[PDB]
Parts: C-alpha cells; structure tokens; sequence
C-alpha cells in the first residue's frame, strides 16, 4: 500500500 | 472684500454666457488683460484673506473661482504674476505670527497652477518660488508640511529628480536649487533622528514626508540615503514596538524600501527581513501595520528585485504563527493572508517546494476557516491534490494527511467534504425510498 501523495509532501 | 470677489465671479460668468453662445460686438470675447487681472485679483485676495486663528469660506470661494477661470476653455495661458508669492512663504520663516492659512492656501493654488500650465510655463514661473517651497519644508506645522508634500510631488511627478546620485540636483537650473535644498533636507532629518538620544519619530514627520515626495516618481532615489534611512527606519521600528503617526511613518518608510532589496548590503538586508518585518509581525500592536506588511510580501511573492525563496519563507512562516494568534478577531487581516497562502499553493513554481511543506498549518487553517469563500477557495486547492476516487480518498484521510495541525478542529468535517465531493453532481435528484414518496 502506498499513500497517495499531499500537497505537503516535499518533492 | 466679499463684494469684490462678487464682481470677479460676474466677469467670470459673463465668459462663461459666451462660451454658451459661440457654442458681432456683442458676441465678441473680453478683452484679455481684463481675464488676466481677474485671475491674479482671484489669486491675490484666496491668498491673502484667510485668517491667522468667516475670511476662509470667502478663500475657498476664490479658490474655486480660479479653479473655473482656467479651463481648457475659459482663460487657458493667461499671465500670472507670482513673484508676491516670494515674500508670503518666506513669512514661515518667522515664528513669532504668520498666516498659515495663507501659506496652504498659497501651496494648494501652486500645485493648482502645476496642473494648469504648460511644462515651459511651469519651469520659468517656479524659478523665485524655490526659496520659498525651501523655506516651507523646515516649519513644525503638519498642515503645511503636508501641503507642501502635495506641492512637490505635483512637481517631481512633472520633472523627476536625478538618478544615479548624479552632482547636479537637476537637470534644470529652475529646479535645481528647490531639489538641492528637499536632498539637503531630507538628509539632515535623517541624520538628526539618528544622532538624537531621545526623540519622537514625529521630528521624521517632514523629511519621510518630503522624501516620500522625492521618490515618487524615481524609486532610485533613497539609493542616496539608504544606510541612514534604514538605521532610521529601525529606530523607528523600535521606538514602535517599545513607546498615532507612528504607524503612519513606518508605513511610509516601508512602503519607501519595499523595492530597494538589491541595493541594500547583505547584512543591511538581513536586518530588515528577519529584524525589522519579523519584529512587526510578532510584536507590533497595530492591526494596519501587519495589513501593510502582508501587503508587501504578498507583492513579493506575486512578482534580484525580489527576496529569495528563503525569505519569503522566513516572512510567511512568522506570519502562519503570529497572524491567527494575536489578531484572530480580525477578519480581513485573516483573509488577505489565507488569500496569500492559497496563491502561493495554487503557484506551480512553488508547487513541492519546502514552502508548502512549511505552510500545511496554513493551509489546514484556510480548510477548517470560518469565512466560507476562503473555505471554498483552500477545499477547491485540496480537492484537486487527489483523484476522484472512493479508494484513494479514504487512503488519503487515513495515512497521507498529518491531521495533527487542525488543532481541537472536527476535522471529520473535512473528510465529509473530500468524500461527498466524488458523488455524481449532474444526477437528478432521487431516492431509493419510493414508500415515501409523495405520488
């Protein structure tokens, strides 16, 4: 299971 | 005196017939030197018949008499003799009694005759006027610092001072003298409030004004002054944070270097960023002062002329903290910086930045707001940040979303939202309840 990603997520 | 300003109003009106009727003796137009001694009787008598301590609604009067009599069709390029002018404003030199009345009165007709004439005109009328705009701008009365403001703003928006820190004062000899006296001054009130051991920001009061005038329409122009103006600029700040104008000259003196970034020196910058604009975030009462500073941050962030990322961040993150706690009954305050934070999350360059990682309180603010269009505007941005799927929503709420910033909210709310938000919206609207139906 993978999270979906959030605007939070530092890419 | 009032009967005199009758007569002048009835020539004026007698022109005013005979623009109507050329819209031949008795159609002819009036003599001009008639027109000309009518408009300085006008100029002379709305500057002289105001009182020291009524002869004001007869000055006001005038004053819109004149305003009539030069049109683009009444009276355009009429003489003027202004040279009188020379000895009523260097009447402000002398503090025992004088006219201040008079002086703005003098100062308002001036920045009259500044829109009035052409720009030659305007250089060769100004000429004598220059020691006595100079005199003006040393008195402690406000409403004649103001009207001189007003006076020579007028005037540098017309003819804009040197650049570059250039030796002349201007590249006209009929500025020249006025503009070296307005650097020499503004100068002077800077150095004066940063030698003073104990001074009101008010001794400011002036020279922010007159800089302010200086630099309307040539931002280059407090490159000059920089060092001390931002040495005033946070004696000012701390005088502020530590005691009404008070607010109103920090405004202006931040609204001055809002776009003076790049000259500033590095340390002279780190000062102001993470110094002065953090210190009003944080400490200062004034709800108009953090209005302001928002402000010029969110100009900022909207645009080397601009802060780096670093600061921006710096900026946005004490307000996150500072914004909501000390103001929260202020919800216009409130709503230009969720506003801000809904720009800088809508912006695709600062999309995945540590930014938005660093602003995810604000952003569950601006979800959980109590204004709704602000509500509105931060569900749109979250809405769009997963897909439309049942799956991967309840995914979502359960391991992608720290809900630790919503604080005491019912962020349950905000999963109703996001969940709803899948369903179908251009079905008609129906049941399964058939029993219950109305037929």
């Amino acid at each position: 299971v993978v999270p979906p990603r959030s605007l939070f997520d530092r890419a | 005196r009032r009967l005199a300003v009758d007569l002048s109003e009835v020539v004026i009106k007698w022109e005013l017939q005979r623009i109507k009727d050329q819209q031949s003796l008795l159609a002819k137009p009036i003599d001009k030197q008639h027109t000309d001694t009518v408009v300085n009787f006008l100029i002379r008598v709305a500057c002289q018949v105001n009182d020291n301590t009524p002869g004001e609604v007869l000055s006001r009067r005038c004053v819109n008499l004149l305003k009539t009599a030069l049109r683009p069709d009444m009276w355009p390029k009429s003489e003027l003799k202004l040279q009188w002018f020379d000895k009523l404003l260097m009447t402000v030199e002398q503090p025992n009694q004088v006219n201040y009345g008079n002086i703005c009165t003098g100062l308002e007709v001036l920045s009259f005759l500044l829109t009035v004439l052409q720009s030659p005109a305007i250089l060769s009328s100004f000429k004598p006027l220059q020691r006595g705009i100079a005199a003006c701008m040393t008195c402690g009365n406000t409403k004649v610092l103001r009207a001189v403001h007003s006076l020579l703003s007028r005037l540098m928006s017309i003819f804009p001072t040197e650049p570059s820190t250039s030796s002349v004062a201007s590249k006209y000899e009929e500025l020249e003298c006025l503009y070296a006296a307005v650097g020499k001054v503004i100068y002077e009130g800077l150095t004066n409030y940063e030698k003073a051991t104990n001074a009101n920001p008010s001794q400011l009061f002036g020279t922010l004004m007159i800089l302010k005038s200086a630099c309307s329409n040539n931002p280059s122009y407090i490159d000059r002054l920089i060092s001390v103006f931002m040495r005033s600029l946070q004696k000012m700040v701390r005088e502020h944070l530590n005691p009404s104008g008070t607010s109103e000259l920090v405004m202006l003196s931040l609204e001055l270097v809002k776009t003076r970034l790049a000259v500033m020196s590095m340390e002279m910058r780190k000062n102001f960023i993470q110094a002065i604009l953090t210190s009003l975030i944080e400490k200062s009462p004034d709800a108009k002062i953090l209005r302001a500073v928002v402000k010029i941050v969110e100009e900022w962030v909207k645009n080397n002329q601009t802060p780096t990322l670093r600061e921006k961040s710096i900026l946005l993150v004490k307000m996150m903290t500072y914004i909501e706690k000390r103001f929260p009954e202020d919800l216009e305050l409130n709503a230009q910086f969720l506003d801000l934070v809904n720009y800088v999350y809508r912006d695709e360059t600062l999309s995945g930045s540590e930014l938005t990682a660093k602003l995810e309180p604000a952003f569950l603010s601006g979800l959980r707001c109590a204004q709704p269009l602000i509500r509105a505007k931060f569900f749109e941005v979250f809405d769009n940040s997963m897909k439309r799927r049942v799956y991967e929503r309840l995914l979502y709420v359960t391991c992608s979303q720290n809900w630790e910033a919503m604080g005491n909210h019912f962020w349950i709310k905000q999963c109703i939202e996001l969940l709803l938000a899948v369903c179908e919206k251009s079905t008609p609207i129906g049941t399964s309840c058939q029993g219950a139906m109305l037929p």
